[PDB]
RNA sequence: UUCCGUUAACGAACGAGACCUCAGCCUGCUAACUAGCUAUGCGGAGCCAUCCCUCCGCAGCUAGCUUCUUAGAGGGACUAUGGCCGUUUAGGCCACGGAAGUUUGAGGCAAUAACAGGUCUGUCAUGCCCUUAGAUGUUCUGGGCCGCACGCGCGCUACACUGAUGUAUUCAACGAGUAUAUAGCCUUGGCCGACAGGCCCGGGUAAUCUUGGGAAAUUUCAUCGUGAUGGGGAUAGAUCAUUGCAAUUGUUGGUCUUCAACGAGGAAUGCCUAGUAAGCGCGAGUCAUCAGCUCGCGUUGACUACGUCCCUGCCCUUUGUACACACCG
């Protein structure tokens, strides 16, 4: 996916990934990285690694933050 | 009457604990050994105390120094030194039967607690960058 | 502008501790200088 | 009267310099002076890598030359002269002594 | 549709091949445990390994 | 038994059961004394023959992804790998981890190997059999080049990589690199019987 | 204290510390320098000429008689010299100088006689305070 | 939000691509490369986490300013790739079309002079001393 | 060709082994203010603050201190112990113990006979020839050894996300340092400078000062997000300083810019069995300066095998030979 280069493309900025899309890609199994799906919604990193960052402040979803910024996903418990 | 300043070995990594009579209190280098500094090996620096318990540190102050090595060396030092320094707390301060649950426990799991390991990077020798390689070698 | 202190020649030298010899020169001598080959 | 002397004594073997160190100390333990020693002190290893060829042929072959200088240091508390009493007994060869007056 | 047997590997007779690097083995069948046959084996292999076995009645010969 | 020992202090490796009773000789995760917290271990290992079946086979999984010459000798980058895939794959599928990894080598041991044999005079490859030893010895290093390659200039990292191989070879689908080598030599092999 | 607090989260509390806990004068070429020559961009933080300070304060603090060099090496690093093999190469010495040059001037760290720089008491003070309030 | 995002903006005739970050699209014109671009986001004060596309044209001009007039920001003399010139002797960052034609004129001075350096260029092979039995 | 044993042989001489060096074990001995713990005494800072407790600083008639460091003497392993195989001989495989059970690991040294192997360019080592003043002698100047259509060899850097960049974090070992004149080889410390590098006080002929080597890889947090991109650093321009009596065919090192090929490499081929390969840095040699090399050193640290004579070769015996400059016959 061209997902940084596609960053400020409205769409991301106002629906995409608004729990429109990484709502129900979560819920594959109720639990599916946004590491993990960086391919399964193919949409690549750094527009995905910042709206990581707009999720946790929308407080949607825990965090894992570690060694190669492998951050993580979990849906509503 | 407890005062034990035992030593553990690696590569070149040597570490040794001096203790005391104390609470519960674990020092490297004045950092607690809660700050061990490779986090993934953040285990193996517990995995004495994890397999003993704190109920066997609730009389004993390990202010335990490390001098030389790398850094796992360092860590693999740590682990070595602070077995065989409960082990000659007890051995010498508690009872002998009480050290040789210790024994047990570190041995059953492994024998490199307690046993130091005799290898040592061996020399390069000419005729290759390498202690055992050589050069890669053109006939035509 | 240097050479060995024992042949004279100006390639190969030790300039190591000050002998002022080449290596060959220094091999032919080493014995009795003390450069006792332990290994 | 009674000042601080310092001994220091180098060699290149160990059979010959130990001979050496035994003896000064009986030297002044005879004699009852206030001595500490014989400090051991880290070998230097001197040590040249050569060629062992003379022209440049055949498989490359080296070999490690080496000598091994040995230090030893010891203090006493005597006069200086009381000190030319103990050392003016046989030296062994090879093994060198700096005695100074030190602080 | 042959159902993969078990075998155990009571003596290594030896170790075979151009560059010897097939063990000739003797396994020992489990499920009926008086068939015992001579079978060419790979890698490192000891006394009591138990093999899996596709295909059963293939065997080899004394020094193959 | 005693088994107040978890590996990263939190997967259990209580209640793993491995499916080859051929395996379990050589799948270091039942007695009680393969139990370790930390797949790193300085193990005198490769000095003795056969030493290496009483390796953990977590760490003789984790000496398997240091490979490649710019990765050759850290082990410390190998097991924050290892510690990043083991808990993605709790976090996909809420089971055993150590389960998930031991299930997807008994799954991907290749059984049958034709190699080149000669006999009667005249040599030419054939089938044979595969001690469980090697069985896992390739299970590990197959399971882990499809990772390695699969991960290869992809923005997808080795983490999820190897965590997608995991989890579809021990499932048993042909998605991974492991499992479609697997059935290719047992295929060329079965050919060759 | 400082030595039971983890070494990175009191380098962050005491570069938020030195900001708002009053201020101090600031060379004018702080956002031009790589400060190191093996180095290829300027830092990507903004106010790395306080990170760098909340270091080399507590590098002072647990060890005594630094000098400018000392700190040069200390952060120098790989240097890639292209096609070459790589080596070894010692950091700025202006970048160095002028935090420690800031510490003194609010008397964190002075100038000790047979040379060095060794932290003054409250400095200490400052920095054991800082530590303890961090989690 | 790109509302109005631009995917080239086709600043000092290069097409300077409006996709990637700011620091390091200013790269594709010739003559400003990574260091001298941050140095040019620092001085026009434009934010930072900006990729081109988003950017306002106000700091477009200011770019423009600080990159024909850099030396008024006092920004030292040796960020300048034309310090101290023979040609007339200022200091002066030359820009994406002129830097050929720059270089034009030092080897143009180089060939009217018949320097070594300028016939070796001439020649074509490798002009810094290196060998040339088995390069280039 | 190690031994048992057989035995027209007997008794021997080398090589192997034995030997020496390094490394690994010793809470056993000798000691050590040019090594370092340990305690107390004050100091500094955190604190139920008043003491205590944690971490640092400094000093001693503090040790009924030498575990860490050093280096001497020693001790230790012998297959010693047990099982199995073996003429129950020589030995082998296994197991407890132990630091060590491929002679424990690695080297040093290393036999007879030979090569038309290399070296007359290491040598006041050298025979014969040539030269020997208008010199192939010696000294100086300038150039050359570096030239480039190209082919080959050893290497370095990579082709990236197991990554690059930028912060934070902190760990070794091997060694090295001429009167080097008016402080001078390693350079600590203060100052100026963005850098490069300058100035001043000095320390060290050295477990004393450098350095108690504050090395990198790696670790941690962000930046780049698959794009020949922020991988790559080839090429080339501008300029700055140091070494040098001299920098041009840029000695070197900086600064900005220029941003190539290279998508993991055909036929083939090399090195390697445990702290080994590989990755990572340091020191030494060369040196006025130049280290991509060579020799040492440590750091992180594996997969595979514990085999076979299939390929290339080696040793013994038997056999065949029209070969002996010996199958390149
Ligand atoms: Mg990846
Ligand atoms: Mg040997
Ligand atoms: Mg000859
Ligand atoms: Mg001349
Ligand atoms: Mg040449
Ligand atoms: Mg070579
Ligand atoms: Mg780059
Ligand atoms: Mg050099
Ligand atoms: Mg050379
Ligand atoms: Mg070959
Ligand atoms: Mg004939
Ligand atoms: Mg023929
Ligand atoms: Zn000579």
């Amino acid at each position: 996916g061209k997902q940084k280069e596609k960053v400020n493309n409205a769409v991301l900025f106002d629906q995409a990934t608004y729990d429109k899309l990484l709502t129900e890609v979560p819920k594959y199994k109720q639990i599916t990285p946004s590491v993990l799906s960086e391919r399964l919604r193919i949409n690549g990193s750094l527009a995905r690694r910042a709206i990581k960052d707009l999720m946790e402040r929308g407080l949607i979803r825990m965090v894992s933050i570690h060694s190669s910024q492998q951050i993580f996903t979990r849906a509503t418990n | 009457p407890g005062t034990v300043q035992c030593f553990g070995r690696k590569k070149t990594a040597v570490a040794v604990a001096y203790c005391k009579p104390g609470r519960g209190l674990i020092k490297v280098n004045g950092a607690p050994i809660e700050l061990i500094r490779p986090e993934m090996l953040r285990l193996k620096a517990f995995e004495p105390i994890l397999l003993a318990g704190r109920s066997r540190f609730k009389d004993i102050d390990m202010r335990i120094r490390v001098r030389g090595g790398g850094k796992t060396s360092q860590i693999y030092s740590i682990r070595q030194a602070i077995a065989k320094s409960l082990v000659a707390y007890y051995q010498k301060y508690v009872d002998e039967a009480a050290k040789k649950e210790v024994k047990e426990i570190f041995a059953r799991y492994d024998r490199t607690l307690l046993v130091a390991d005799p290898r040592r990077c061996e020399p390069k020798k000419f005729g290759g960058r390498g202690a055992r390689a050589r050069f890669q070698k053109s006939y035509r | 502008s240097r050479v060995c202190r024992v042949c004279g020649n100006s390639h190969g030298l030790i300039r190591k501790y000050g002998l002022m010899c080449c290596r060959q020169c220094f091999r032919s001598n080493a014995k009795d200088i003390g450069f006792i080959k332990y290994r | 009267v009674q000042h601080r002397i310092r001994i220091t004594l180098s060699s290149k073997s160990v059979k010959n310099l130990e001979k050496v160190c035994s003896d000064l100390v009986k030297g002044a333990k005879e004699k009852q002076l206030k001595v500490k020693g014989p400090v051991r002190m880290p070998t230097k290893v001197l040590n040249i890598t050569t060629r062992k060829s003379p022209c440049g042929e055949g498989t490359n072959t080296w070999d490690r030359f080496e000598m091994r200088v040995h230090k030893r240091v010891i203090d006493l508390v005597s006069s200086p002269d009381v000190v030319k009493q103990i050392t003016s007994i046989t030296i062994e060869p090879g093994v060198e002594v700096e005695v100074t007056i030190s602080d | 549709d042959t159902q993969v047997k078990l075998a155990v590997v009571v003596k290594v007779m030896g170790r075979t091949g151009s560059r010897g690097q097939v063990t000739q083995v003797r396994v020992k069948f489990l499920d009926d445990q008086n068939r015992l046959i001579m079978r060419n084996v790979k890698g490192p292999v000891r006394e009591g390994d138990i093999l899996t076995l596709l295909e059963s009645e293939r065997e080899a010969r004394r020094l193959r | 038994p005693g088994g107040d020992v978890k590996l990263f202090n939190r997967w259990t490796f209580e209640d793993v059961q491995v499916s080859d009773i051929s395996l379990n000789d050589y799948l270091a995760v039942t007695s009680m004394k393969h139990y370790t917290f930390l797949p790193h271990s300085a193990g005198r290992y490769s000095a003795k023959r056969f030493r290496k079946a009483q390796c953990p086979i977590i760490e003789r999984l984790t000496n398997s992804l240091m490979m490649h010459g710019r990765n050759n000798g850290k082990k410390i980058m190998a097991v924050r790998i290892i510690k990043h895939t083991m808990e993605i794959i709790h976090l996909l599928t809420d089971a055993n981890p150590i389960q998930i990894i031991v299930d997807a080598i008994i799954n991907s041991g290749p059984r049958e190997d034709a190699t080149r044999i000669g006999s009667a005079g005249v040599v030419r490859r054939q089938a044979v059999d595969i001690s469980p030893l090697r069985r896992v010895n390739q299970a590990i290093y197959l399971l882990t080049t499809g990772a390695r390659e699969s991960a290869f200039r992809n923005v997808k990292t080795i983490a999820e990589c190897l965590a997608d191989e995991l989890i579809n070879a021990a499932k048993g689908s042909s998605n991974s690199y492991a499992i479609k080598k697997k059935d290719e030599i047992e295929r060329v092999a079965k050919a060759n019987r | 204290t400082v030595k039971d607090v983890n070494p990175h989260e009191f380098v962050k509390a005491y570069s938020a510390h030195l900001k708002r806990s009053g201020k101090m004068e600031l060379p004018e070429w702080v956002d031009i320098v790589k400060t190191a020559r093996f180095k290829e961009l300027p830092p990507s933080d903004a106010d790395w000429y306080y990170i760098r300070a909340a270091s080399m304060a507590r590098k002072i603090y647990l060890r005594q008689g630094i000098g400018i060099g000392g700190f040069q090496k200390i952060y120098g690093g790989r240097q890639r010299n292209g096609s070459r093999p790589p080596h070894f190469c010692k950091s700025s010495g202006a970048v160095s100088r002028n935090i420690l040059q800031e510490l003194q001037k609010m008397g964190i760290i002075d100038v000790d006689p047979k040379g060095g720089r060794l932290i003054t008491s409250q400095g200490r003070r400052d920095l054991d305070q800082v530590a303890g309030t961090v989690p | 939000a790109g509302e109005e995002f631009q995917h080239i903006l086709r600043v000092l005739n290069t097409n300077v691509d409006g996709k990637q970050k700011i620091m390091f699209a200013l790269t594709s014109i010739k003559g400003v490369g990574r260091r001298f671009s941050n140095i040019v986001c620092k001085k026009a004060d434009i934010d930072m986490n900006k990729r081109a596309g988003e950017l306002s044209a106000e700091e477009m001009d200011r770019l423009m300013a600080v990159v024909h007039n850099p030396r008024q920001f006092k920004v030292p003399d040796w960020f300048l790739n034309r310090k101290k010139d023979y040609k007339d002797g200022r200091f002066s960052q030359v820009v994406s079309n002129a830097v050929d034609m720059k270089l034009r004129d030092d080897l143009e001075r180089l060939k009217k002079i018949r320097n070594h350096r300028g016939l070796r260029h001439y020649w074509g092979v490798r002009v810094r001393g290196q060998h040339t039995k088995t390069t280039g």
